[PDB]
């Protein structure tokens, strides 16, 4: 076809005709078996493609995905129709090849109708009613394995897959699908809340790691206690919410930027932490000398006053307890040198 | 006898040149110097992070042209295990090894260098969350994180780039939702500009992939999954979307302006690759596309420039093959063609600067690098004359 | 990390054995036995204490990063720095 | 040919045709400053000999050609074939 | 032990061993990988030695291309100070002052380094006396001194250059008057050699300037203070003025054959720089000046080839404009011109031997050296043939 | 000079010389007075030029 496309200029003139008609019957017998190749490869279902994998890849959901890619499809079959039909005449369906051959490229694309899973994924979205609508976010129990206790984790009344959902609509609105006007409602709505409750998901799930970080190590959540208590004084602020409100955006921003000041703060004092730990360790076995002493002690009140500095929370007893383990390592080295 | 002053200097973690000089000279120590038309070059396979990987992206860096950036998605293979897998892969020696690791919480989508320093390396994620990353620095963690906002991007980033000069640099980023933001290398907190790119009636366009006319800044070019690809200047006298181009009937998927630079002016074609093998050429200034391409059906992904023949550029098809297309010589054959072995659903093509060779992606991860024929790759005036009077054809 | 750069180190081509020296000579760290791997490491601290005097020699300011010696019997490798003394054992091919 | 091998020698980057020094610490060829270049090779035998002596501790079979002592401003090819040692001067780019 | 037993057993044929020995150690050792505009360069102003007192004559040294000579000439604050200063300033590290320090006499007229000495300044001065300047000596006195006699020079010096090889140099120096005479370096007790430039029968030439071309020593082609540059012939049986140009209607304030070699010869061009602001670019062999550079109020006072790009050449002026003519490029505007602040009278200009670099003279002393672009400095390959073309333009 | 220059051999058509100088006498006052400015310096500089 790329060598008859190179010639058309006398397809008027009805005597290169003979020639194209002369091997009409193994062009068409030859279309027919290419027509087979793709309906072969058609037959490889959606799911056991790698272009539907690929297309997960690509943020196509999966049934949009297969509706997509059978259109696709319908779109090549259409092609290699017109383009018979072009390069051959008109009527070649007139010959008993050409009738079979479209009654063949008939039947394939009746195969080949793709409106049947848009309406069975309309349905069933109907039928499982999605939504969004309640609390800001979740309390919930879970007796997490590892301990006794039933844990009450704290979690977000957002399924994160009802943005995919949208995408569907936000796909198959485009693609000439109509779909109900309930069902644009809720994945307009979802579409346009999301970016709050993914700030919101996540702002909570790095407060609860850096919580755990914290108490994994008990020396310090004394002084991280007012950190906490501020970010847990503004998640009870929050918590009351209803899901859909004004004051959502503003929240969600104050939430967000005080988990990350708390969140970099907790480190902050974690590292200055073990530095300080670890001076301590070696002022216990540090040689007997004033110099060292004096030295130590004078890099740990200097950490001491950078602390002091940032303006934390609960400075004095968290020095108070550090003075007084100083005191007793002190008086164990005492022992050590008197004896 | 040390027993401890040994274990504890090897438990304190003072290794950070120690580890980058060994690294980079040991596969150097790799040499057998003991005293007693396309064609493959190198294939590259790791085997701990490419693993039943599927490649997401590829790069070049052009401060180092023998440096390439590569993604990868979250592993199906083993959740607990990290999921944004993303490797620097080098063009020294040859050695199995990738030459750098990196990880991100989340799956990476898309990934590239920065113009602006010659050493970080910036990618876009499933999370909508791009990451920043220091090569010379020994670190797995993201070294910068954009936070995730409203302002910010927040639907998942598939293309990122750095425009502008070495003092005048910007990070120009898409999220699928339809936000550009620019950014500054010196700070990933912020954005510098953000906006909502909007076609008509206030609706969004799902971008996929986007680029830009080389050697401009700004009147940027983005393809939508919609089918449909938009010329929206970045900031101009307005910025958005500017024109909408009749386009292909599915989703455009790779998207690239021109960008061989010669004695004519060619900075205005435009190559998409939309799901329907059709990779289509056209111009800015005509709202039609000038050329299909036709040869099978199905996804060909992307399609990318020579950066030095006008006229030559190359598509990946899904099937499993790559094919050079030239225009001066052919309109409806391709001038070059090769498949991966074992026929794999070959992802991501990349022209390397200037060019030569080519790097291809592929879902199994087994990215392979392979030059082109020398009487293929060099052009001449003649090809940007021959070039010129073929775009005349129609 | 430790256990990540040794085995990288030593699969890249099957090496016989490496173990990872911070210290000046004398590790205490085996691979294929305490003697062969702890003695040999001593004589080549020496002996590369003394090649570093060589290059300091002919200019103070140079030091020696980088050390092979490709024999017909083995192939041995050292990088030092500051403290970071390799040890590859290697067929000479 | 000996001119063979010294116009050979001489396509090499940075080296100056070729230089050879026998078991004296004498260059039996000169191309460079005779002071500097012969202490240079005088320290350079007596540590090849030490090297020499180092691998006999372990290895009684092998024998030394190649050494790479490679620093930030040049590298030096160190070949004893039994009595010549060819000594090159090499930049490391 | 000694070095003759080793020739005899290099002669010995026990070498094959050593032959292969160096053999596969060279084929092995073969590979090799890594491991891993106009700007004012800098000044040079002295004050002890260069208040007021303008510039008269730059150099760079040829064995030290790090060093350039100064000659500071008039007094006339005070007479109780030092009459002529002559200073040398380096160019690897920055200081405030003159790495070296020469006061002569007299009010030294023009300087420059000595080829056979490498430690050695040879200027000549108003006087008439060529002056010798040894830095070996810590004496600022002139070394060796050239007599005033009938013999030697007696009127203002201006052009000095020693020329020849290594092995057979000749001190050439030209006055006012004159009066061409060779001396060798080491011995100016009397000139060797000496003839009195004549024009047509009873014609003096009031020389002004000199230049020998590249290469050629027999020669050379003068700049005479009135308006006609001539040809001459330092030795042989036409020794002496052998053209007469019809130049300019000023008086010529400098001159220089061509300085570039490589491709096409061009040794027959040189320009002079006339006084009312009239470079010509012009040849040996032709009689007419090719072209007739002109702009300005104000008239030139040096031109210099440049040592590197065989079409760029700078030119002073009086507002204290330097602009580099680049012909290729374009032969009517300044390829580049900016002017000194102050706009002090400019009065020299001397190329580094290099050809990188630039300097220029001063009206009150303070010397400036300017660097370059590299794209207006280095010429390419085709720069050659580019030059010839344009100069068969006309 | 140069950018009239350009022409030199155009303006005798014509055309072109109707073109030329009937629209710019007004930038040939400026010239002239571009020379003014010209003899400026010569005006006062006799002895300390």
């Amino acid at each position: 076809f790329r060598i008859f496309s190179r010639f058309n200029a006398l397809f008027v003139r009805p005597h290169i005709r003979g020639a194209i008609r002369e091997y009409q019957t193994q062009l068409i017998q030859r279309v027919k078996d290419d027509i087979e190749s793709l309906h072969d490869k058609f037959k490889v279902q959606y799911p056991q493609s790698q272009a539907c994998k690929m297309s997960h890849v690509r943020d196509l959901p999966p049934v949009s995905g297969s509706i997509i890619w059978a259109k696709q499809i319908d779109r090549q079959l259409t092609a290699y129709m017109k383009r018979v039909e072009d390069v051959l005449g008109k009527g070649w369906e007139n010959h008993v090849e050409g009738q079979k051959l479209k009654q063949d490229g008939d039947s394939f694309r009746m195969k080949l109708n793709t409106q049947e899973i848009f309406d069975d994924w309309a349905r069933k979205v109907q039928q499982r009613n999605l939504g969004v609508s309640g609390r800001i976010f979740t309390i919930e129990s879970t007796r997490v394995r590892g301990r006794t206790g039933n844990v009450l984790k704290l979690k977000v009344n957002f399924l994160p897959e009802i943005i995919t959902l949208s995408k569907e609509v936000r796909n198959l609105k485009w693609l000439g699908f109509r779909v109900p006007l309930a069902i644009v409602n809720k994945a307009h709505q979802a579409n346009q809340l999301y970016p709050f409750a993914i700030s919101l998901i996540e702002s909570v799930r790095t407060y609860e790691r850096t919580c755990e970080k914290v108490e994994e190590r008990n020396t310090i959540s004394l002084l991280v206690a007012g950190l906490k208590k501020e970010v847990q004084a503004l998640i009870a602020e929050g918590i009351a919410l209803v899901w859909e409100s004004y004051k959502l955006d503003p929240y969600v921003q104050r939430l967000a930027e005080t988990v990350f000041n708390f969140q970099e703060k907790v480190d902050d004092l974690l590292i200055i932490e073990e530095k300080i730990d670890l001076e301590v360790r070696s002022l216990e076995t540090c040689m007997y000398d004033h110099k060292t002493f004096s030295e130590i002690l004078n890099r740990v009140q200097k950490a001491v006053d950078d602390l002091n500095l940032h303006s934390y929370s609960n400075l004095p007893i968290w020095v108070n307890k550090l003075d007084m383990e100083i005191e007793r390592i002190l008086g164990v080295r005492l022992q050590a040198g008197l004896r | 006898l040390t027993e401890e002053e040994k274990q504890q200097i090897l438990h304190s973690e003072e290794f950070l040149s120690f580890f980058d000089h060994s690294t980079r000279i040991v596969e150097r120590a790799l040499s057998e110097q003991i005293n007693i038309k396309l064609s493959l070059n190198r294939q590259f396979f790791d085997e701990r992070w490419s693993k039943h990987r599927v490649v997401s992206c590829l790069d070049w860096s052009s401060q180092y042209p023998e440096l390439l950036v590569a993604s990868y998605n979250n592993n199906e293979d083993a959740p607990h295990e990290p999921d944004g897998v993303a490797l620097v892969w080098n063009m020294k020696y040859k050695k199995t090894t990738p030459e750098y690791v990196f990880h991100c919480q989340s799956a990476v989508m898309s990934a590239t260098f920065a113009k602006f320093h010659p050493n970080l390396v910036v990618g876009g994620t499933y999370s909508g969350q791009i990451v920043l990353w220091d090569n010379r620095s020994n670190k797995r963690t993201p070294v910068q994180r954009t936070p995730l906002s409203a302002a910010a991007h927040t639907h998942p980033v598939y293309c990122v780039n750095v425009v502008g000069t070495q003092n005048a640099h910007n990070l120009i980023s898409i999220s699928t939702d339809g936000k550009i933001c620019s950014w500054s290398l010196d700070m990933l907190s912020h954005p510098q500009d953000s906006m909502e790119l909007v076609h008509k009636q206030s609706k969004a366009v799902a971008v996929t992939s986007m680029s830009f006319p080389v050697g401009d800044v700004n009147n940027f070019v983005v393809g939508s999954e919609e089918g449909s690809v938009y010329t929206a200047c970045r900031h101009g006298s307005k910025a958005g979307i500017s024109e909408m181009f009749e386009g292909h009937q599915g989703p455009i998927t790779g998207i690239h302006c021109h960008a061989a630079v010669g004695a004519v002016d060619f900075s205005h074609l435009f190559v998409t690759s939309s799901f329907d093998w059709t990779v289509k050429l056209w111009t800015t200034k005509n709202n039609k596309p000038l050329y299909s391409f036709e040869d099978n059906a199905d996804y060909v992904y992307d399609v990318m420039w020579s950066p030095t023949h006008p006229a030559l550029f190359a598509c990946v098809d899904g099937m499993g093959r790559l094919d050079l297309w030239n225009l001066n010589n052919d309109t409806e054959v391709p001038t070059a063609s090769i498949s991966v072995e074992g026929n794999p659903a070959l992802n991501r093509v990349r022209w390397t600067h200037s060019g030569r060779e080519i790097a291809v992606g592929d879902s199994e991860g087994q990215i392979v690098i392979y030059d082109v024929g020398e009487q293929i790759a060099v052009p001449r005036n003649d090809e940007w004359a021959r070039f010129g009077r073929t775009l005349a054809e129609i | 990390e430790v256990e990540e750069t040794l085995k990288r180190l030593q699969s890249q081509k099957g090496v016989q054995g490496i173990i990872v020296v911070n210290t000046e000579g004398i590790p205490i760290k085996s691979t294929m036995d305490n003697p062969t791997t702890t003695q040999y490491a001593s004589l080549m601290h020496s002996f590369i204490l003394k090649a570093r005097s060589t290059v300091r020699d002919i200019d103070p300011q140079n030091d020696l990063t980088f050390l092979r010696i490709r024999s017909k019997k083995n192939e041995i490798m050292v990088a030092p720095d500051k403290d970071y003394f390799l040890i590859v054992i290697q067929n000479p091919t």
